[PDB]
């Protein structure tokens, strides 16, 4: 369960610093895992053998265009599908778009997406989007998406006119942030949408789990932004197998209850004993992922449950 | 869904 897919985070140097980044990413980010430690990550998960998928993010996974080659050309025997995720910097030249479409289409690269919206604009220009989704038609078995994080004052509405053309035929999904990094200190929280709140509980549920071997040398187990600021950590030690962190995420008491039970089991906890206030728990959110980066960002919080847990472990098995 | 967010 949780075994088919895994990502890595490869650095969070970037050469944009958007506003809004989960990491806080910029040119001077310095957390990531070392070189050699990701290359026996990759050829790990390209020897699995139930591991289908490995996905690549970032910080940005094409700064480091020749490690990225390699680390696809060590996946490359082994007939594994990769996925990549990009602020289409790289776009500006139309020859280094026809290089990278080549290497990709070749590289077992299944889906490519793109982000650009307000907050990744003052960093990469418009043409160079255009020429990625432009050239991407010629590669179909390569899916091209376009992300755009979006707040009430930035709703990126000018950025898919200057685009034109380039977006026919392309998934374009605009989605709000979560107040996580960048977007905690220098967003309004006020032009962060509130599209959920502590009383429709029914709805808050977790999408799932899936695996992702972070920059910061810890294992998570999904990719939300949210998830980073939280204490809900997959790894134990510094070489430790992907059978063990599958292991580990299918016997997590927290991540089972959580699963189960949905995120009414842990609000009605700390509602019934009076903890929303002291925990900071907001009353609306943009997110379910809000929801849980609040309720497990400090290992106080996560160890308030674990009497409960423990009761819940009893009760039912 | 959210769980392949940054992917
Ligand atoms: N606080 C936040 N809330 C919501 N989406 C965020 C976010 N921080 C980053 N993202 C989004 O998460 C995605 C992956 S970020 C890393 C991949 C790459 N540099 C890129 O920009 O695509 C991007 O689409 C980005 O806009
Ligand atoms: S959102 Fe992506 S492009 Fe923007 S700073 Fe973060 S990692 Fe870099
Ligand atoms: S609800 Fe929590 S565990 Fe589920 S995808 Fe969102 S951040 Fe990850």
């Amino acid at each position: 369960m949780y075994n088919k897919t895994v990502s890595i985070n490869l650095d969070s140097r970037c050469n944009a610093s958007c506003d809004h980044c989960c990491f806080s990413s910029s040119p001077t980010s310095t957390t990531r895992m070392e070189k050699e430690y990701i290359r026996e990550l990759v050829t790990e998960f390209a020897k699995n053998k139930t591991i289908q998928v490995i996905s690549f993010t970032g910080g940005e996974v094409f700064l480091d265009y020749k490690f990225l080659k390699e680390l696809m050309e060590i996946i490359k025997p082994y007939e594994k599908q990769i996925t990549l995720i990009s602020n289409g910097f790289w776009g500006l030249s139309k020859k280094k778009v026809q290089e990278y479409f080549h290497d990709m289409n070749s590289l077992n690269v299944i889906a490519l997406t793109i982000s650009y919206d307000e907050y990744h604009a003052p960093f990469v220009k418009s043409s160079s989007i255009k020429n990625i989704l432009e050239h991407s038609r010629k590669y179909p078995d390569i899916d091209i998406s376009l992300n755009m994080a979006v707040t009430k004052d930035k709703m990126s509405n000018h950025i898919l006119e200057e685009l034109g053309d380039s977006i026919l035929g392309v998934k374009i999904t605009k989605f709000p942030m979560i107040s996580v990094g960048a977007a905690k200190t220098r967003i309004k929280q006020e032009n962060i949408h509130k599209f959920y709140s502590l009383e429709d509980e029914d709805s808050l549920h977790c999408p799932g789990y899936d695996i992702v071997y972070h920059h910061d040398g810890e294992i998570y187990p999904c990719c939300s932004p949210a998830i980073f600021e939280t204490k809900i950590t997959l790894r134990e030690e510094y070489n430790q197998s992907f059978e063990r962190t599958v292991e580990k995420l299918n016997s997590n008491l927290l991540l089972f209850i959580l699963r189960k039970e949905g995120f009414k089991w842990f609000l009605n906890i700390l509602k019934e004993n009076n903890k929303i206030e002291e925990f900071d728990i907001p009353y609306e959110f943009s997110s379910i992922c809000g929801v849980c980066g609040s309720l497990f960002n400090s290992a106080e919080k996560i160890n308030y449950f674990y009497p409960y847990m423990e009761k819940y472990y009893n009760e039912n098995f | 869904k959210e769980n392949r967010w940054i992917l």
